[PDB]
């Protein structure tokens, strides 16, 4: 899988 | 999916994908039935005998995909899940009865030619396409064989079987909250659907009105697309109920 | 109804009067034959 948008990891 | 194919864009507007942060990976389908809820599986989220027990913060809720692995930029939604529920009777103990599971997105998702919700049935739509012979459509990201996987979101169409003929093929003690869906060893077509499938919708079209009613949740099956045998879904209007009084509670 | 006024219609297909490869082969059997 392609790496998502850290922004996200929360 | 086995034996399915690739999915047209924008053709399952309410399939979501249940994203792992760590790893990341494809963890289940589900689907879009408003702006803050997704419905899906509960084996997905609690499975004891395989020690799985995820928690709002484990996951990722991907909305509006084709692609299996790439991060479709401005296309696909990722949201972040502030409260999951599992059906108080959910029995993963024995034969996986009343597999079912709502989970509360933290922020509405805003809708567009790739995102949209799917209805949920009434007693009535239910009733009238819920039968054996009628055919309903599965879709997800899931392995194409039972034992290299998709790139693109796949689909299939399958034909809801006899409650008889459901029984008659498996140990697993079925219940009314669940029907199976697959052709017959002579009916010449075969497809199924697979790991990584679950919690995925099975949908249908009614001739009445035009709309896409989910009648039921990608649950479980023994290998996939085995001839004699057939998957098994949780049936959505059974527990319809539950659903409404979770929503406008909570 | 018991879904939300706009579900169930893609933005797509529905909306535009397009069908989809397959959807036939549902309402196909939405009655007599399989
Ligand atoms: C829906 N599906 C799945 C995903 N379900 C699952 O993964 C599900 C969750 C936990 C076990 N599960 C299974 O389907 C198990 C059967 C399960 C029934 C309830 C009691 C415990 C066993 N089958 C695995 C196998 O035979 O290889 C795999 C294959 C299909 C299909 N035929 N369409």
């Amino acid at each position: 899988y392609e790496p998502i948008p850290e922004e996200f990891a929360q | 999916i086995v034996e399915g194919s690739d999915a047209e864009i924008g053709m399952s507007p309410w399939q979501v994908m249940l994203f792992r942060k760590s790893p990341q990976e494809l963890l289940c389908g589900a689907s879009l039935i408003s702006d803050r809820w997704v419905l899906t599986a509960a084996h997905c989220l609690l499975y004891p005998p395989w020690d799985k027990n995820f928690t709002e913060n484990d996951l990722l809720v991907r909305i509006g995909k084709h692609s299996r692995t790439r991060y479709e930029r401005n296309i696909e939604k990722i949201s972040m899940l502030e409260k999951i529920y599992i059906h108080p009777r959910y029995n993963w103990r024995e034969n996986l009865d009343r597999d079912i599971a709502l989970m509360k997105l933290k922020k509405p998702v805003a809708f567009s030619d790739y995102i949209h919700p799917v209805c949920l049935p009434d007693r009535e739509t239910a009733a009238s396409l819920l039968q054996a012979g009628y055919k309903g459509r599965v879709t997800g990201w899931g392995n194409l064989k039972e034992t290299g996987q998709p790139s693109v979101l796949q689909v299939v169409n399958l034909p809801i079987v006899e409650r008889p003929v459901c029984k008659d093929s498996t140990r697993i003690r079925i219940t009314d909250n669940m029907f199976c869906a697959g052709y017959k060893p002579d009916e010449g077509k075969r497809g199924d659907a697979c790991e990584g499938d679950s919690g995925g919708p099975f949908v249908m079209k009614s001739p009445f009105n035009n709309r896409w009613y989910q009648m039921g949740i990608v649950s479980w099956g023994e290998g996939c697309d085995r001839d004699g045998k057939y998957g098994f879904y949780t049936h959505v209007f059974r527990l319809k109920k539950w659903i409404q009084k979770v929503i406008d509670q909570f | 109804g018991s879904g939300e006024a706009d579900c169930g219609l893609r933005p797509l297909f529905e909306k535009k009067s397009l069908e989809d490869k397959t959807e036939r082969e549902l309402l196909e059997s939405y009655i007599d034959g399989r």
